[PDB]
């Protein structure tokens, strides 16, 4: 528990409106190689949505968000956050921010959970139709 | 008159095998580098062998590959990425040099392979490795290689 991290923003959008999540790092904040956005949906597993190295320099995202999604980072701040445009009803789910304490050997470590050390608690996106 | 399979790699510190100049000569009558099993690597640093078929053609290496201290990118932005098994985002083989842990408090790196034994360096880059979603492959200690298998980049 040496960093914390606290999700805010979420909230209902109509298909197609846009919403930027917000996430407040505290603790050992320099102690962070990489920051990352997650879901979860209801019945399904949680599932890899954006990352980005501390330096903001590489960024991945899933198939699924390519293009709609931008993570960023606020290293003045201690703040990460995730707009989230042209959203649809398959984007509905708890949005959680995480942080990894090592670095990445390779650049597809950030899709995996297991790679991320610290996780907030969730913040939950509803996108109407 | 660039390179005739469209290969961007300027980089004196960077090597492929096939070298550039066979892979100059392996361009079919379409234009199209199609090799079996190519290396990408930087001398002092690491290499990354793709096993397979593999298609080189107008390939930017240069703002593809990065092989640093301890860490290798295939494709810096995301978008640049082609899908999974197409150009370099698919399985390999990384190979990164001089990775030896750090005394943090005498500020200086345990190289002998005697004290790496002695602290079991290898079990910590094999729990590294599943944690990062790759296989851990190999250790030689004597030069730092860390040798993993990933699925992707
Ligand atoms: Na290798």
């Amino acid at each position: 528990g040496q960093v914390q991290l606290v999700e805010s923003g979420g909230g209902l959008v109509q298909a197609g409106g846009s919403l930027r999540l917000s996430c407040a790092a505290s603790g050992r904040t320099f102690s962070t190689y990489a920051m990352g956005w997650f879901r979860q949906a209801p019945g399904k597993e949680r599932e890899f949505v954006s990352a980005c190295s501390w330096s903001g320099g590489i960024t991945r995202y899933a198939d699924s968000v390519k293009g709609r999604f931008t993570i960023s980072r606020d290293n003045a701040k201690n703040t990460v956050y995730l707009q989230m445009n042209s959203l649809k009803p398959e984007d509905t789910a708890v949005y959680y921010c995480a942080s990894a304490a090592s670095s990445a050997a390779y650049s597809g470590a950030y899709y995996y959970t297991s790679y991320y050390d610290y996780w907030g608690q969730g913040t939950q996106v509803t996108v109407s139709s | 008159g660039s390179h005739p399979a469209g290969i961007i790699l300027t980089r004196d510190s960077y090597y492929t095998i096939p070298s550039m100049e066979e892979l100059a000569r392996s361009v079919d009558e379409n234009g199209e580098c199609i090799v079996n099993g190519f290396t990408i690597g930087r001398e002092g640093f690491g290499s990354i062998y793709f096993e397979g078929i593999v298609n080189l053609t107008n390939l930017d290496l240069d703002s593809i590959v990065h092989i640093r201290r301890k860490e290798v990118i295939v494709y810096v932005d995301d978008q640049n990425k082609p899908p999974l098994g197409e150009g370099l985002n698919r399985p390999a083989q990384v190979t990164l040099d001089e990775v030896w842990p750090i005394d943090k408090t005498s500020r200086c790196m345990i190289t002998s392979p005697e004290r790496l034994s002695e602290m079991n360096y290898k079990s910590k880059l094999e729990n590294a490795s599943r944690k990062q979603g790759a296989q851990f492959v190999d250790y030689r200690p004597e030069s730092g290689s860390w040798v993993f298998k990933v699925n992707h980049f």
